[PDB]
């Protein structure tokens, strides 16, 4: 026959198959989003690492401290650069903790939260400071490495976390999924309807 | 109470609404045809005075669909 | 499913095209005016030009990518302006009163059909 | 008659000419592209040169290093100036070493290959320096020159290699000779098989 409720069932599998391409389309996307990221930290090595000397260089750089609403604040700190041993190269190079540190100055090892009083930053970069100063010869870190790209850098922490990264594609297989649920549930109803009219 | 999201919660209540919902009135397709298989009246009346609410055919209607 | 694959063909390789002139700059220059454009830089950047909203935010710098950004514009812009309108022409003429009649019980129709003004 | 190859054979003859005339159009392209360059190192002279005096001006410019994969490193460097004589001017003329180094800094005499450390483009400018500074009264350069546009820069290197200007020349030509062996094997295969379709 053709039935009345035909119009919301095909409508039913429009949306279905448009949940399994997009869900599809959404995995490449995300796909090619996070290749290189993704390649750029799984290639970094994690190594057991020991600082072995530390110095200020006897010259400042300005950070920016915000207000809230609309502030510039450009002001002065000290850049104190550590230097630390790894498995791999056995070596001379610069920690630089966290990577949004090494890409935004690299000659020093630290920055600190920058705030309107230079005072402030200076002894924040002080109490900093003091501590790695003192770790000559102490128990290893913990440290990460990149020899194939950056052979004089170390970081203290990994540049994304996995949980962003899973999220990222989990919700695209969910995505596919419930798109399938939808073509088989409504493919289920539509030909087992036929057989229970049949019946009647 | 800064330091914490919850932007996941408040789409989480939209795609469960919707897709939760949606499989309710499938699986309730496929649930009654199959119990056949295994095994004017008022609600009319209610869809009647539903419909004629929706449309501006009344007072009434014509205040709702203003609002 | 034609003027489909020949758009996304043409915008896809033409955007491959400007990827390698701009990313290995004029041998005259002895290459040394070369753009570090990604593929998807590219892309975008055809999608732009295409659609004659030409931001400028991104643009051809070599001349090899120059000379051939003037050919693409000569076939491109005829190729979008006369391929995107008849793409949504061809979709989304979805027949509104399709679909059927459901009777209620207790409740009698009529079926009304000819003159129909 | 007709025959079944003509359009094989038409095709072939507007490939031969669409080669023909990329080749002549490529040839003009590359003409422009390389009139100035060619040029403006071609008028350059060649000449034998001593060194007569060097120093540094007591002041630092800065340089970019990078990691690989996006860094900036702005870096100081020693600023040293070098003085030459030339057959042409006979005269105080500025040592510039490659033609980069000029259009980028034209006050110092070298660039060093800029790293991030200062001491060590601090030594690499003074490891360069000691030469220049004890090759005064030595052994002539051969060195090159510009009276017409700049009567005191010299340089020890061309401007480009001539194999990069000789192959943007090379293949034009080849690409419209390999167009007229299209036409001519195509008319001459149009024109011989008709002739042995009379003779058969
Ligand atoms: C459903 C898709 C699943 C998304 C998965 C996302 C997963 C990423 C979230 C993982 C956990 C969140 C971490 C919190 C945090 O890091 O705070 C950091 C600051 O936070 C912000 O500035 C806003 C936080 C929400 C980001 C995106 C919200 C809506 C954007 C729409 C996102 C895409 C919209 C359209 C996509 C085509
Ligand atoms: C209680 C609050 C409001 C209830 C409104 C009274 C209901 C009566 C509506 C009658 C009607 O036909 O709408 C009228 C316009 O409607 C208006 O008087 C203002 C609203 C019109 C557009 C809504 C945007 C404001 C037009 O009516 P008519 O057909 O021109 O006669
Ligand atoms: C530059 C260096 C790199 C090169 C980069 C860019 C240069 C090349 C990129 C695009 C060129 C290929 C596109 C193309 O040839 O379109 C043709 C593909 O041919 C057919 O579809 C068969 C037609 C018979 C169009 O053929 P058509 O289908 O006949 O056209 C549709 C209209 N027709 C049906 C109405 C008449
Ligand atoms: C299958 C689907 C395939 C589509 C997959 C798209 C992936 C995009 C990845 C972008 C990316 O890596 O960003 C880079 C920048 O790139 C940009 O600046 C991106 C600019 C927008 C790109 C739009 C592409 C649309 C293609 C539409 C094509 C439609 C037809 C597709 C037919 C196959 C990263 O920047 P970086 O400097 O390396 O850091
Ligand atoms: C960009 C445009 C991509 C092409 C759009 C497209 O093909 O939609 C297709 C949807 O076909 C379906 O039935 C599934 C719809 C999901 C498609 C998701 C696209 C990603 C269009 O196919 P159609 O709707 O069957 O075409 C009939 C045209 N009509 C609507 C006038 C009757
Ligand atoms: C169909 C017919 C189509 C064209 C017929 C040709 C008509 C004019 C061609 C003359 C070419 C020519 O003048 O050579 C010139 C460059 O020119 C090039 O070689 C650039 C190549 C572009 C072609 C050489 O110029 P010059 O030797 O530098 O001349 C001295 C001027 N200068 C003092 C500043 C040194
Ligand atoms: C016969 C064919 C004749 C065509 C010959 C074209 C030669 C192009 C030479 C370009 C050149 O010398 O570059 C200069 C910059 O110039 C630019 O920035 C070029 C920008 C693109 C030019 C596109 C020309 C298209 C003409 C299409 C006309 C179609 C008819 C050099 O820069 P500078 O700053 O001197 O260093
Ligand atoms: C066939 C054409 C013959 C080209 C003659 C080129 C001749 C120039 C090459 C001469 C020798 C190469 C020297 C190597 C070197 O200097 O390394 C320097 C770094 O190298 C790079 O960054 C990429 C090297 C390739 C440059 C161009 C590749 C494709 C660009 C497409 C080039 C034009 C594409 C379209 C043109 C209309
Ligand atoms: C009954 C209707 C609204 C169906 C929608 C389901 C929604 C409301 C469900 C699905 C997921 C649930 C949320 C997920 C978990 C949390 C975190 C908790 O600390 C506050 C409640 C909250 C935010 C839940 C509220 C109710 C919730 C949003
Ligand atoms: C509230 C959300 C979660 C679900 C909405 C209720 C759904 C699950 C149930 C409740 C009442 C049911 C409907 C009762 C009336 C009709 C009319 C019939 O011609 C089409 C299907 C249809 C038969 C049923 C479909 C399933 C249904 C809509
Ligand atoms: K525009």
């Amino acid at each position: 026959t053709v039935t009345a409720l035909k119009a919301g069932e095909d409508k039913s599998i429009r949306l279905g198959l448009f949940l399994i391409i997009s869900g599809v389309v959404s995995l490449f996307i995300f796909g090619f989003c996070w290749l290189s990221p993704a390649l750029q930290d799984l290639q970094a090595t994690e190594a057991n690492c020991t600082v072995l000397s530390v110095q200020q260089i006897g010259e400042v750089f300005e950070c920016t401290f915000t207000c809230g609403a609309d502030c510039r604040g450009t002001s002065q700190y000290p850049c104190v650069q550590v230097y630390v041993n790894n498995s791999e190269s056995n070596s001379r190079a610069l920690l630089h903790s966290d990577e949004h540190q090494l890409l935004t100055n690299p000659k020093c090892s630290y920055i600190p939260p920058c705030k309107r009083e230079n005072q402030k930053n200076l002894e924040s970069v002080m109490n900093w400071q003091q501590y790695w100063k003192d770790e000559i010869g102490s128990q290893p870190f913990t440290c990460y490495f990149n020899q194939h790209q950056r052979p004089d850098d170390v970081l203290l922490h990994r540049t994304h976390d996995e949980i962003v990264l899973l999220h990222c594609f989990l919700w695209p297989l969910v995505t596919f999924v419930v798109g399938v649920l939808i073509v088989v549930l409504t493919i289920c109803a539509k030909s087992l309807a036929v057989k229970a009219e049949a019946m009647k | 109470s800064r330091g914490q999201r919850m932007w996941w919660a408040f789409l989480a209540s939209s795609m469960v609404t919707f897709f939760g919902g949606l499989f309710i009135i499938l699986l309730w397709r496929t649930l009654k045809y199959l119990w056949t298989v295994c095994c004017v009246g008022w609600m009319t009346s209610v869809k009647d005075w539903a419909g004629v609410m929706i449309s501006a055919q009344t007072l009434t209607g014509r205040v709702l669909v203003v609002l | 499913v034609n003027l489909l694959s020949i758009f996304i063909s043409t915008w896809l390789t033409a955007a491959g095209f400007i990827h390698l002139v701009e990313n290995s700059g004029d041998p005259w220059e002895n290459f040394q005016n070369n753009q570090a454009l990604t593929y998807w830089e590219c892309v975008y950047l055809l999608m732009v030009t295409m659609s004659t909203v030409g931001y400028g935010d991104v643009y051809a710098k070599t001349t090899l990518g120059r000379l051939f950004m003037v050919f693409f514009i000569l076939g491109g812009l005829a190729m979008f302006a006369s391929y995107v309108p008849e793409i949504i022409e061809l979709i989304g003429n979805r027949k509104k009163y399709g679909g059927s009649y459901s009777a209620v019980s207790g409740r009698k129709h009529i079926v009304v059909c000819g003159h129909i003004t």
